[PDB]
Parts: structure tokens; sequence; C-alpha cells
């Protein structure tokens, strides 16, 4: 009875979106027709994601977003035709072509009031909505601007209703844009104020991950999006199967928030093996929290050893036992390299889920019987924005790329506040970190 | 019609011949003042008027994109033969010919012997004006077809030398008289070898400009005057707000 | 994407999936009757020429146009909307 | 409700902040990531990076950077004189007291 | 959906266009009858954004073919493949232009280009979605320099909205046919810096030499040098006609290869390129296609890339490749060349993947880059300029069709700032 609707706006968005639909679909039982798998034999287990037709096939509650056809198109073309509902992708005439001032003001207007048509159609139907999902690129133009749309529409729509953000910044020095920062400023000041917690999912970090764990010099984006698909599977299994610790979607925001302007947070996940060393170690739930808490395996490119821990989520799937994590946990405590803040004695939210994790055909994961996926919080986060504030300077003081964005309706001094949001959330991360 | 009907038929509707001829435009030297948009629009006609038989006075002749074509024939007499278009509003209009060409010149360039194109170049820089404006000018004013095929709406375009009457669906044209003795005198005109062959390189084109016709239509201000003049006006025009304040009194003086 | 059969000859009041899979089911749309290949030696293999000429002059100059138009199929339109049941079973889809 | 008077003539101006502090940050600009592999080609690396989370990474003999790497290029009294090779000059630094302990 | 048109004029531009529509049916697998014989599905899928779809079952490229002689045109529609272009399309005059840039502008371009205007409007409302418009031409001629200029600036004003491109043939100084190139080649820059949006250059000696150094062939031909345009120009539309990694249009490049309106002038190179004894010891790899990409020799142009900076660069890749090494290989180059790259910018390389090589390849890059070393050639265009025109020479022929010195010195002075402003980036710093 309880359901969570997850947007996919932008390219990458849509294809993090197929991988993690098909880990669901393979998770559960369902067939890419949408059925169960044919006639060889329900726990209602499926209802968080899916929902009944009324006769035979289930219907995902997701919805598709993009302004590029061939994307859409290719995936309706895809062996996953059947499955989504043929409105439930939606699909724009022209690109934004990487310009946020297009996609937020021109061209994704006359697509916003049909995408709230379809997602109050989603909503009506659900009981016991705990939230939204939602993923985009940042570094695109339509991405980042109809993210922001549809962010500031919802808001305003809904009220208290809690809203999840994974976004994918630009990488420290390497990327595929020249012109991303700007946009990159823009959507922070659009989503700062409008989304409740967002997840930080670089793309360097995953790169680094597979070279260093699966041994695997010839990586894709296919990778990645299966890592991030994993991750949002060991988030969201607490809401559809048992364990012996559950935590719902409310139970985020209200234990790793320490206040409304602070919700920028990264992520973790272990264990990353190939199975060519897999399990030729123990696998101990205390060397896989090691791990998970080991700089090195963070999600996204920041080092924790840089700064204070605010509070830490961390949530265990397979055959663990509660003491054998507060054994882990007091290690941890009693580990020097690590360090938390004064005014947070205790900052450790533990939870427990019975569910093993799945394996997909043509992954290079190693089937776990334990895992461990880590939210946390800390101010070392700051470092990024500082990186990315210094790129945007240079471009900017020249007035560079500048009549692109001015063109298309923007007012001038978007820029300069933009500027200054990012300096206000700068300010506030430095100034909770001290100690009192 | 007395060629100022056609420009207030022009004018009085904007969305049926949009262009920018239809309000002022900055001058090119900031010591002329702009000109309404009737005015620039006659002041733009008498200087084409000007530069056409200035080239005609030479052995070239010009003519319009789509308005008829200022030729002449040598046995000199000129007989402004219409353009495909222009014919195609008359109906009642014999399609005699004038000039005897033969199949290999189709084009009317061809079977013309000096023929221009009347650029908006010259005419921008004479009436101090852009070039754009000019052509859109020209543009609208070459859009009496529409006039034409209503009933009626006799018209007798002078612009200067030539005399064109138009009736009903008729044309029919006079000449200055003196203009055509002029012809008719000293035409070294049609051949090239005449000039020594040394003067294009000596002689500069603000040389040949200052002797032109051209630049002579309009008297020539005092352009520090006139800036001074426009500067003591703003001056004027923004603190003049205040009147009481005196901080100077004099009351004997 | 360019469903390629709807555009050229139109098709009449019907379901946009079901004239889709009726033009892609169809016949041609490939297969070469002539055997050129895009790499351009059978265009100077073949003549590229019509067989449909005759002659002219000194009477009528119009001629018969090209096979591009339906022969014999000439039947009207409350004869192919309203039949019975000779047709595929909507739903049968045997299991 | 609203009461008429004299003194509501003259309405007040708005008066907000001035303006807030333009920035204060203190991480560098240029912070190199502490497992980022993606810069060890032709250096002594083996496949990681500095991973020891230092602001500074110094680098050894091979380094990462070059200013013409690839497509560099674009006198008879000019000459290679006494000692201006790496290997001439058969001659040693001046000494100092050192620590050691630290 | 976003389908282009092609507009092609004048001996050159029809050249060129005859092998580019050669190089398009064959990679949609259209026979010169107009049949459709794909291999796969998806050859199909994007075919209308050249072909349209007529009765019979036939494809026809929506192309407009113009000059004012039919000399050319009529040979063309004996070529190979000369069926498909459409003889409705066709708008021929019957004088000529002589390479003469006033009379292929001014007197019989005005007066014929009414045709060329109307056929274009009916294509493009005939179009659902426009993306925008390409057209090749050269600017040693008479009528192609002139009359594509014309035509550019009248469909500009048409659709402001838009995109344009343009692949242009300049002139070079060493092997030179024409005696008046510097010309209506400067006047022809003029009109066209100022209305077309995206400009790519393409040197025939530059040509000459590629293909005499990298092919090793021994009797080059104007069909060699038409068939490495055709494959430089569809591989900027590669990704818009086929799926990738990541998609990208034309639109998608001009933002990221634009910093300021006026600079809008790029060269362009593909790879790989390889003599016929030789691939079998060369690998084709990532870094090999990086360097060979970036190598100043296969650059389509004379200027010498090494001879200023980078502003910015576009690198298309084409085939099943994963992200993983070409960003890899951006970055070690962007790194070791920082001599080579504007500072005040930070990563000024964009890259794009799609899946589908060259026919009978396994990968292929098409590079398009923006760079200050442009401005050499326009200076040694405007010196060449200057001289000639100094003595008035050949001027009789420009005066007595309608134009004067004044506009000669608009253009040269237009010209000249644009260098002096091209440059003045190059010098700048952070
Ligand atoms: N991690 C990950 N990122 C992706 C993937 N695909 C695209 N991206 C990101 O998307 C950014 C560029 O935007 P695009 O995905 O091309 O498309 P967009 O965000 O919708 O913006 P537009 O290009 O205007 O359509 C890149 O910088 C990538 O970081 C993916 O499969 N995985
Ligand atoms: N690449 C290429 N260039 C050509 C070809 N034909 C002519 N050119 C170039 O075009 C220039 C002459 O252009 P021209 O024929 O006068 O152009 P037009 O007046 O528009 O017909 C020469 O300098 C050639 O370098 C061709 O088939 N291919
Ligand atoms: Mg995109």
């Amino acid at each position: 009875m309880r359901e969570v609707i997850s947007i996919h706006v932008g390219q990458g968005g849509i294809q993090v979106g197929n991988a993690c639909w098909e880990l669901f679909c393979l998770e559960h039982g369902i067939q890419p027709d949408g059925q169960m798998p044919s006639d060889r034999t329900g726990d209602d287990a499926f209802n968080t994601f899916f929902s009944e037709t009324g006769a035979g096939k289930h219907v995902p509650r997701a919805v598709f977003l993009d302004l590029e056809p061939t994307v859409i198109d290719e995936v309706r073309t895809g062996t996953y035709r059947q499955l989504f509902h043929p409105e439930q992708l939606i699909s724009g005439k022209e690109d934004a072509a990487n310009n946020f001032a297009r996609g937020h003001y021109t061209i994704g207007k006359e697509i916003v009031d049909l995408c709230l048509d379809r997602i109050r159609k989603l909503a009506d139907n659900c009981t016991g909505l705990q939230g939204f999902l939602v993923f985009n690129s940042v570094g695109g133009g339509t991405g980042s601007g109809l993210g922001s749309l549809l962010l500031e529409r919802l808001s305003v729509d809904y009220g208290k209703k809690s809203k999840l953000g994974f976004t994918i910044y630009p990488s420290p020095q390497v990327s595929t844009a020249v012109v991303e920062p700007y946009n990159s400023i823009l959507s922070t000041h659009s989503l700062l104020e409008h989304t409740d917690v967002a997840v930080m999912l670089d793309n360097e970090a995953i790169y680094d991950i597979c070279r260093r764990n699966l041994d695997i010099e010839r990586p894709t984006y296919t990778n990645l999006n299966r890592l991030i698909a994993q991750v949002i599977s060991s988030l969201t299994a607490s809401l559809r199967f048992d364990g012996a610790l559950n935590v719902d979607i409310t139970e985020f925001q209200t234990n790793l928030v320490p206040y409304p302007r602070i919700h920028f947070m990264l992520s973790s996940y272990a264990p990353i093996i190939s199975a060519e060393k897999a399990y030729h170690e123990q696998l101990s739930v205390a060397e896989i929290t090691n791990s998970a808490f080991e700089p090195a395996n963070m999600m996204a490119k920041c080092d924790p050893r840089h700064g204070k821990y605010m509070a830490c989520s961390m949530m265990y799937r397979g055959d663990v036992v509660p003491k054998d994590v507060n054994a882990s946990i007091a290690t941890i405590k009693t580990k020097r390299t690590i360090q938390f803040v004064d005014w947070c004695p205790t900052g450790f939210k533990v939870g427990i889920n019975y569910q093993p994790p799945t394996v997909v055909p043509g992954g290079d994961l190693a089937k776990v019987m334990r895992a461990v996926c880590m939210i946390s919080n800390s101010t070392a986060i700051a470092e990024v924005f500082s990186r990315l504030d210094h790129k945007f300077d240079l471009m900017y003081a020249k007035r560079a790329f500048v009549h692109w964005y001015v063109g298309e309706g923007m007012e001038e001094g978007e820029f300069s506040e933009a500027r200054e949001d990012l300096a206000a959330l700068e300010k506030d991360y430095e100034e909770v970190g001290i100690e009192t | 019609m007395n060629l100022d009907s056609i420009f207030e038929w022009i004018l009085k509707q904007p969305i049926n011949y949009p262009g920018k001829h239809q309000d002022s435009q900055p001058r090119t030297n900031p010591a002329y003042k702009p000109l309404e948009a009737k005015a620039q629009f006659h002041i733009i006609f008498k200087a084409t008027g000007e530069y056409i038989r200035e080239k005609m006075l030479d052995g070239k002749g010009v003519n319009m994109r789509d308005f008829g074509a200022f030729t002449f024939e040598i046995f000199i007499r000129p007989c402004f033969v219409p353009d495909k278009k222009f014919r195609y509003s008359l109906a009642r209009y014999a399609g005699k010919e004038e000039i005897s060409a033969p199949k290999s010149q189709h084009s009317i360039y061809q079977k013309g012997f000096g023929m221009m194109f009347c650029n908006a170049g010259p005419i921008a820089a004479s009436c101090y004006l852009g070039k754009d404006v000019v052509s859109s000018a020209h543009n609208a004013f070459i859009q009496a077809v529409s006039d034409l095929t209503t009933l009626g709406h006799g018209l007798n375009i002078d612009f200067g030398f030539v005399k064109v009457y138009v009736q009903d669906r008729d044309l029919r044209y006079s000449y200055n008289q003196n203009f055509a003795n002029t012809l008719n005198n000293n035409f070294y005109r049609l051949r090239k070898s005449d000039t020594p062959t040394s003067e294009h390189w000596n002689t500069t084109y603000e040389s040949k400009w200052a002797k032109s016709s051209l630049n002579s239509l309009l008297k020539r201000p005092n352009s520090n005057q006139v800036r001074n003049y426009y500067e003591k006006t703003l001056a004027l025009k923004i603190m003049s707000l205040d009147l009481s304040t005196a901080e100077q009194t004099n009351y004997s003086r | 994407g360019y469903i390629p059969g709807l555009k050229p000859n139109n098709h009449y009041g019907a379901s946009y999936g079901e004239i889709a899979k009726n033009c892609l089911s169809n016949p041609k749309v490939a297969q070469n009757p002539f055997k050129l290949a895009s790499t351009g030696f059978n265009y100077q293999r073949h003549d590229f020429r019509d067989p449909s000429l005759t002659a002219t002059t000194h009477k009528f100059g119009a001629q018969t146009l090209l096979k591009n138009h339906p022969s014999i199929d000439q039947k009207s339109n409350q004869w192919q909307s309203q039949t019975h049941d000779s047709f595929r079973n909507p739903l049968h889809k045997p299991n | 409700m609203e009461e008429e008077s004299i003194y509501n003539l003259i309405p007040k101006e708005y008066v907000p902040p001035p303006k807030e502090r333009r920035y204060r940050s203190q991480y560098p600009n240029d912070l190199p990531p502490t497992g980022s592999t993606f810069i060890n080609h032709t250096t002594s690396r083996p496949g990681v990076a500095n991973l020891a989370g230092d602001f500074e990474l110094s680098k050894g003999p091979h380094s990462h950077k070059d200013f013409c790497s690839t497509f560099g290029r674009v006198s008879t009294s000019d000459f290679r004189k006494k000692n201006t090779g790496t290997m001439g000059s058969n001659k040693l630094p001046i000494i100092k007291p050192f620590k050691y302990a630290d | 959906m976003r389908e282009i048109v092609h507009i092609q004029g004048g001996q050159c531009g029809n050249q060129i266009g005859a092998k580019f529509w050669e190089v398009i049916s064959d990679e949609h697998g259209i026979d010169p009858t107009g049949t459709y014989h794909g291999d796969s599905d998806l050859q199909l899928e994007r075919i209308n954004v050249y072909y349209n779809e007529a009765t019979g079952g036939r494809y026809v490229p929506r192309a407009i073919l113009m000059d004012l002689e039919p000399g050319t045109m009529d040979s063309v529609r004996a070529g190979p493949f000369g069926q498909l272009f459409r003889p409705d399309n066709f708008v021929f005059g019957q004088t000529g232009a002589g390479n003469n840039w006033a009379k292929g502008h001014y007197t019989e371009g005005a007066e014929l280009i009414d045709s060329v205007l109307d056929v274009v409007r009916k294509e493009a409302e005939g179009c659902d979605c426009l993306q925008g418009f390409q057209i090749t031409h050269s600017l040693g001629g008479g009528t192609g320099s002139g009359m594509g200029t014309l035509l550019i600036s009248k469909v500009r004003e048409e659709y402001p909205d838009r995109i344009m491109e343009t692949f242009s043939v300049v002139p070079s100084p060493k092997v030179s046919d024409t005696v008046v190139e510097p010309y209506n080649a400067t006047l022809s820059v003029h009109q066209l810096v100022e209305n077309a949006d995206e400009c790519m250059v393409i040197d025939n000696e530059a040509l000459y030499d590629i293909c005499f150094r990298t092919l090793k062939l021994t009797t080059p031909t104007y069909g060699d040098l038409n068939h490495l345009v055709s494959a430089a120009m569809s591989g900027v539309t590669c990704c818009l006609r086929f799926p990738g990694q990541l998609n990208s249009d034309l639109r998608k490049l001009a933002v990221n290869l634009i910093p300021f309106p006026r600079l809008h002038f790029f060269m362009i190179g593909f790879a790989p390129l390889t003599s016929r004894g030789s691939q079998q010891y060369r690998a084709l790899t990532v870094p090999e296609l990086t360097q060979q990409m970036f190598d100043a020799k296969n650059m389509m142009c004379a200027a010498d890339p090494r001879h200023g900076r980078y502003l910015t660069a576009s690198a298309l890749f084409r085939g099943r490749m994963s992200t993983k090494e070409v960003d890899e290989q951006m970055l070690n180059v962007q790194n070791k060349n920082s001599s080579y790259f504007v500072e005040w910018i930070p990563n000024n390389i964009k890259s794009s993947i799609c899946d589908i090589p060259p026919k009978g390849l396994k990968m292929a890059v098409t590079f398009v880059g923006n760079s200050t070393a442009i401005q050499e050639m326009f200076k040694r265009v405007a010196e060449q300029f200057t001289a000639m025109f100094r003595r008035k020479a050949f001027l009789h022929w420009y005066t007595g069709e309608g134009m004067d010195e004044m506009e000669f010195t608009e253009a040269e002075s237009n010209m000249n700032d644009l260098v002096s402003e091209y440059q003045q980036y190059q010098d700048a710093t952070a």
C-alpha cells in the first residue's frame, strides 16, 4: 500500500532508469512482457513499484521525459516495448542543445503541463504515496532545465510530499561538455530550496571504483548505471521486504538532515568485488563496513578525511546479525582516522533487511550473501562546490558563451544571484562544522 | 496621384507594406538631424532622380529591379521599356517591341547597351542614410502594381527629368527636350580607349565624388554649431526641473 | 520515426498501430527485382528505361500515365468497411 | 484598518541590508582526488593516485604535465660552452646542519 | 523530425553535392533507382532527414541544384546516381557569370533567384520540423560566391531561428587558377561572416597534400577530394541520423563551439586516413584515432593549427566504443599541450559517440576545431587584395556592373578588423 514514484528526465536519467527497472523486474520476477514468468507457476511485494492493471500485466510507476526523440523511440523499439504505458514515455521534438535557458523558458513549458497531467494521473491512483524519486543529468540543458521546472511545480502542487534527488554533477577535471558549469550552478540554485535529499553520483568516482575493483579496463555507462541501480535497490528494499530493523523513506530526512539548508550528501557501497577474486576473502560484516567507510570507495569524488561527519545511515541486506553490526560500529567509532562533529555523540542509523541482493545476467558484480550501502552527511562536500565555483569564475569574467543564454529569454542577473547562492551554500557548511 | 498620393497610400497602412521606411531612422552623420517618414521618403526619391540622369548622361543606362528600365536606342533616343512583372499589371497596354534585339539577347541587361543597377550605396551616402533603409524604401514604392491593378488611379510619376503617365492600364511617357538635345550633341562616352589608362589609380574617389552632381542637394550645416546647440539644449533638458533654488541672490542687481 | 507506407499512399480510417502493422508486414520495401547495388556498379549494368512509351505528333500528345494507379480493385467504401465476421479474431492469440 | 493623518505623507523609503559577503572558501581550487587513476599514464604510479589525501601531491621524476609533449615543434654562433650540460661541472653544493630527530 | 534540406550552387558546389549524395545513398542503402535495401532496421528510421517519400516507394533527396549555366548539371545528371536529383528543383540561366562576383550577385543572381527562393520555401514548408540548411559552394567562382551568399542572406532573413551551415572552398594563393580570386573571395567573406551561423573552410591544396602524403596514391583526382569532403560532411550528421552513447545535433555543436558570435570559422578533419599498403601494420585504437585527429597534417586547411591556440574543439566518434578511452585521450591530450590551449576556458573539448562506423570500417572520427590559427589565411588573402587593389587592376569589370570602390573599402575594413579582434583573444590572459 506504499508507493514511490520515480521521475526520469534527460538522457542520463533515462539510461539509469533503464538499468533500475531491469533490476526491479528481475528482482520481482516480472518478465519484460510485464507478466509473471510464464505458465511455470503472489506475495504482494511488487506493489511498491508496480500496480495491477486488473487483467494480467503490471505497469511500472514511472514516467520518462526527454526532448530528444532518439532515446525514447529506441526504448520503444527495444524488448521492453510491452512493459510501459504508451503515453508514459513522453518525448519532445527538438533538443535543448545543452542550453539551460532553452529548457527552462522556451521549450520545456510546452511539455511540463503534459508531464503534470501524467504525474497526477499516476499519483491519484496510489493511496499510500511515500514520496518521489528524480534522476537527472545536471551537466545537460534539457536535463537541468526540466528537472528545475518539475521540482518547482511539484513543490507548489503537492506541499509536504518528500522528494529525493540523485543528481550527477560534472567531475573535477574530466568531462564531455564545455559549458556545463553554467547550467550546473543554475540547477544548483533551482534544487537547493526545492529538493529534500540530494545524493551525489559523480562519474569519475564510479570509473575509479570499476577500474580498481572490477578489474575492467574498458568500462562504459552500463556498469555505472548498474551500480547506481544497485544503490537504489539497496535503499528501497526496506519498503518492500521483511527485515529485522526497518527504515521507511520518511526515516531518512529525520535522521540525516540536521538543518533544512544542509541536505547535500554522498553515498557508498560495499562489497564491489569481481568474481575472479570475489570470495577468496571472508566478507565478514566487519571488513565490508570497513571497505564502505574506506575513503577510496566514495561514489562521489570527495575526501571525507578533509572534514567532520554529521550523520551516517547504513543498511545491511543479507544474513547480518545486530550484534555483529554493533561490534563493527564500535570498532569504527574507536578508529581515529574518522572523526565526528562534537554536537553529534551518536550518529549512526542502522537498518537490516533479509533479502539478499539479486544478480543480473551480463553483470560484473558477484552473488553476495552480504552487502551494505551507506549514505553519509559530511562537511567535506564543500570541496566540490569550491572547485566548481572556480571553474565558472574563469569563463564568466570574459562574458564567454553568455550571449547564448541571454538570447533565449534569460535575464542577465541570473548568473550573479546563482553565484551568490553558491557562496551562501558554502557559507553554511564551514560555519556549522567548527567546534563551539 | 501626383507622386505624393503614392507616398500617402504607402504610409497609411503599415501592415500591407511593412519595412524600415515606415518610421524615422537616424542619420549616418550626427551633424544632420533625422527626418520624418514622409520627408525622408521624398528625399530619397529626389536623390535617385538626380542619380539616374548622371549615369544616363554617360553612355551607360540604368534600370530598376522590377519597375521598368531607363535605356536608349542607337541607330540615341530613350524609351523606358517596362519590366515583365510591371507588364503583367497592365491589361490594355499593347506589347509593341521598341528595341530590335535577336534571340541571342534575352536578358534585359544583355539587350541593353550600358545597363546599370541604381545601387543603394551612392543613394545612402548622398542622403546620409543606411543602405538597408533605402533598399526597403525602393521595394515599398516599387509595389505600385497593387495600386495599378485597381481600376483608375492615374499616375504621373516625375522624380526628375522623365515624365511618365499611367492611365487605367495604358502607359505613355514624355521626356525633357533639353535632356533629349543633350544626348544628341560629344557622345567619347560610348568608347573606352579615349582615356589614357593612367588616372584610374592617380585620381581618388573623393575627387570624383566632390565634383559629382550628388552631395549638393542639401545644405551643409555647421557641425560645431548644431552640436553646441544640442549639447546646450540637453543641458537644459535634464536639470531645468527646479527653478526655486537660488544660492545666489543679488537683491540690488 | 518514419513508418514507411503511411505518407506516400495515404492510409484510410484505422488505428495507427493497426495501419503500421499492416504496412510493415506487407511485402516489398525490400528485394531487388532489378538487382542493383548501392555501391555503384549495377547502375552502369542497368539501362534505366521506362516501358510505357509509344509515339506522338499530328494527332494527340498527352500520353497515358504511369502505372502508379490501381486497377480492377475499384470497389466501394461500404464494401471494405462493413463485413460481418470474415476477419481475423481480434482476441484469439492461441495460448 | 487604516487611519488618515498628515504624518503619513512622504512615505518612508526602502532600506534593505546593503550586501552579504561575497564568499569565504578555505579549500584550494585544485584538489587532486585521492584515488584518481586518470593520471598515471607515462608515470611510475602502479595504477593508483596519491591515495593519501594530500593537497599538494608532489611529483618526482616522471610527473604528468608537459607544455608541448606531442606536437611541439612549429644558430651557428650560439652553442654549448663548458658546463651547460647536466653531466658537466663536477662540483657539489654546500652543507646544512640538518635535523633528523624531528 | 529535425530534417535538413540541401542547397548547392556553382560548379564546385554541384561537384561536392554529387559525391555527397552518392555517399549518403550508399550509407543508407539507396540504389540509383531509389529503392531502399538496407540490411538493418534503423537505416530507414531516420532516412526522412534527407530523403522524401513519393508514390511508387522510391526515395528522393530534398536537394536544390542551381547555377547560371546548365553545363554542369546536364553532366552531373548523366553521372552515377544522377536520376536521384529532380529536374523540378533544377533552376538554370543561359549566360553564366564568368568568374565575376558582380554578375553572379547583382545582374543574373537577382533576376533568377526568385524561383529558387520559391522552391526552397516549398521544400521548407513541406518539411515538418526543419533543423536547418546546409550549402556547398566555392569562393573563387563568380556565380557561386555571389549567388550562394545572396541566397544565404535571403533565407537567413526569412528563417532567422533556423540554423545555417556552409562548406566553403577558400581560394589558395599557391595554386590559383583565377587572377581575380582576392576580390570575390573578400566580397563573399564580408557577407558570410555576417550571415552564416557556422562556416567550415576547405582548401584544395591541403587536400592535395593530404592525398599525396597520407594515402600515398600517385594520381589524385577531384573524385578523391570530393569523397573526403563528403565523408567529413556525413561525419557531422552521423550522430543526428543514428543512435549513440552521446547524441549531438548541429545546434548542440554551435553552443559548444561559438564563444562569441563573430568567431564562427572552423577547420575540419577526418580519421583514419591510411595508405592502403600500411593499415595491415597500423592498429585501430582510440589513441591512434586521437593522434591522427590532432596531427596538423591531417587538417583540411592550409593553416597550421600549431601557429595559434585552440579556443575549442569538437570530436565526433563513430562506432561501438565506451566513453572511457575517448575521454581519457581527450583529457591527456589537453593536459599535455597546455601551450596550444587557451587557459581562461577549462576543458574546451567536446566528445560525442555514435554507434555507426562507415561501411567497411570499425572506428572513425570527425574533427571540428575552432583555433586562432585561421587568421593567417585571412591575412595572406588581404595582402594580395590590397596589393592588387592599389593599382586598380581589373576594377573596370566590377565598376561597370553597379559597384564602386566604397564597397571594397568597407569589405576590406571589416576583414582586417575581424582579423584583429580574432587574434585579440589569442594573447588574452586570465
Ligand atoms: N553516469 C552517467 N551519466 C550520463 C549518462 N548519459 C549521460 N550522462 C550525463 O549527461 C551529461 C550530458 O547530458 P546528456 O545525457 O547528453 O543529455 P541531457 O542531460 O538530457 O541534456 P541534452 O544534451 O541537452 O539533451 C554528461 O555530462 C553525462 O555526465 C550515463 O549513461 N551515465
Ligand atoms: N574540391 C573541388 N574543388 C573544385 C572542383 N571544381 C572546381 N573547384 C574549385 O573551384 C574553383 C573555381 O570555381 P568556379 O568553377 O569558378 O565556381 P563557379 O563560378 O561558381 O562555377 C577552383 O579554384 C577549384 O579549386 C571540384 O570538383 N572539387
Ligand atoms: Mg541529451
